[PDB]
Parts: structure tokens; C-alpha cells; sequence
């Protein structure tokens, strides 16, 4: 099974993110650390993007576009596995030395968002999600994401993406339940990102006045790229209708 | 221009 060893080849490993848990739990300190993980994890999913399969197949303007839409989605993706396989979503697993309870999700000023994460990692438990599902689901949330006004190659992106669901399929294949629950759990995932680009978004605005810092890349694809998603111009592909 | 150097920085 050549596309499964790829995916588990390129996985990213563990990612920290630097939070000092010795100090009291504030929301300047939890976000700036959520801030910073997302930096530091977007160097990861920038490194195994590039080598997933067919991947350079995609003009190297959208390669990069997809990454810069999809990473929120991502990244909440991979987290709620994390929280499944680490403590059974009892809690957020943002990272080993951030890992989110309940006071820190009220702390965070996030809370309803912090739910729905919760609630997305009880589905790899309630729908028994296996492994190689998890990383062809992951993978397939990159292709998941474009501009209304289509890819500067919308035919190279079209021909991956179909791969990328025949690959899901066959590592289904009671199936046809399957995938209606998969894709079902793969449009959630959307809504989830969207509530946290708009929360992100409202966050880098006002940032100067609460002392939560963004690092380089977050800022610039907070203020770049992300309101293109906020104002309509880029929106998710969906396999059911919403 | 950060996310550009950081993608073709791999
Ligand atoms: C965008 C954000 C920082 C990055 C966070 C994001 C929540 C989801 C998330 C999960 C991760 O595992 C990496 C960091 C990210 C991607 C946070 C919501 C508000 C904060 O500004």
C-alpha cells in the first residue's frame, strides 16, 4: 500500500509550545502560546505537505494558497486525534506542555469554540476512527479549502483532491455508511475552523490593547490570508450540503 | 512575504 506508508513516512512528530506552566493561567499567556504553536506548527505542516503524494503536481501558487487556507482546519484536525489518543478527550491536547481543562478553556475566552473541538475528538472515539482513517481524512482537509474564483490550475487541484477521495475510499473499503460518517465528520470540521479564524481574526485586531503576541507568519496569514475566508472570497468545499 | 520564505526554505 504505497499512498498509506507515504502518510505515515511524513507524519509530523511532537510539537511544544514553549507555554511557561509555572505561571497562573491568564488569557494574554494562553493565547500567546496557542500563537506560537501555531507558528511552530505551521513549519511542520508546510514540511509534509510538500511531501504528500502528487502534491507538486499543483501549480507552486496554489501549493501554496491551500496550505495557507487549510491550516487552521488542519491543525484543530490533528489536534482532536491527539486529544482522543492522549486522554481521551477528557481535555484539549493542543500540545504536551499546553494541554487545555476546562478553566482554561473559559480562561481562553474561547470556550463554545473549545467545545466543539471536544466534541470533534469524541467522534474519532464514537465513530472508532482508525489511524490510517485519521491520516487520509488529514490529508484530504488540505484539498478541502479554495477561492470561489477558482486556482490559478484548478484542473491539477481537481485530479488530486479526486485522488485523494478515492484513497479514503478504498481504505474503507457497511461502506457506503462509512463514508456518508466520514465526509459527514470531515464538513464539521469547517465550521469549527471557520468560528476560530473569526475569533483569531477579531484577536490580531485588537492585540496591542490585551498583550497577546503574534508571531511573523500568524499575523501576516491572519491579516492576509484568512479575511479572504472571513469575506467569502475563499470557502470550504463541502461533500453534503449545509 | 514570511510565508513565502518559510515555503521555499522547506
Ligand atoms: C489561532 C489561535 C492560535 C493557533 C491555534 C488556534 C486553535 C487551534 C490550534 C490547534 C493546534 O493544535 C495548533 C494551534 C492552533 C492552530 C488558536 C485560536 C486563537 C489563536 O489565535
Amino acid at each position: 500500500p504505497i499512498f498509506l506508508n507515504v502518510l505515515e513516512a511524513i507524519e509530523p512528530g511532537v510539537v511544544c509550545a514553549g507555554h511557561d506552566n509555572n505561571q497562573p493561567d491568564s488569557f494574554a499567556a494562553l493565547l500567546s502560546s496557542l500563537n506560537e504553536l501555531g507558528e511552530r506548527q505551521l513549519v511542520h505542516v508546510v514540511k509534509w505537505a510538500k511531501a504528500l503524494p502528487g502534491f507538486r503536481n499543483l501549480h507552486v501558487d496554489d501549493q501554496m494558497a491551500v496550505i495557507q487556507y487549510s491550516w487552521m482546519g488542519l491543525m484543530v484536525f490533528a489536534m482532536g486525534w491527539r486529544s482522543f489518543t492522549n486522554v481521551n478527550s477528557r481535555m484539549l491536547y493542543f500540545a504536551p506542555d499546553l494541554v487545555f481543562n476546562e478553566y482554561r478553556m473559559h480562561k481562553s475566552r474561547m470556550y463554545s469554540q473549545c467545545v466543539r473541538m471536544r466534541h470533534l475528538s469524541q467522534e474519532f472515539g464514537w465513530l472508532q476512527i482508525t489511524p490510517q482513517e485519521f491520516l487520509c481524512m488529514k490529508a484530504l482537509l488540505l484539498f478541502s479549502i479554495i477561492p470561489v474564483d477558482g486556482l490559478k490550475n484548478q484542473k491539477f487541484f481537481d485530479e488530486l483532491r479526486m485522488n485523494y477521495i478515492k484513497e479514503l475510499d478504498r481504505i474503507i473499503a457497511s461502506c457506503s455508511r462509512r463514508f456518508y460518517q466520514l465526509t459527514k465528520l470531515l464538513d464539521s470540521v469547517q465550521p469549527i475552523a471557520r468560528e476560530l479564524y473569526q475569533f483569531t481574526f477579531d484577536l490580531l485586531i485588537k492585540s496591542h490593547m490585551v498583550s497577546v503576541d503574534f508571531p511573523e507568519m500568524m499575523a501576516e496569514i491572519i491579516s492576509v490570508q484568512v479575511p479572504k475566508i472571513l469575506s467569502g472570497k475563499v470557502k470550504p468545499i463541502y461533500f453534503h450540503t449545509q | 512575504g514570511a510565508f513565502q520564505n518559510l515555503f521555499q526554505s522547506v
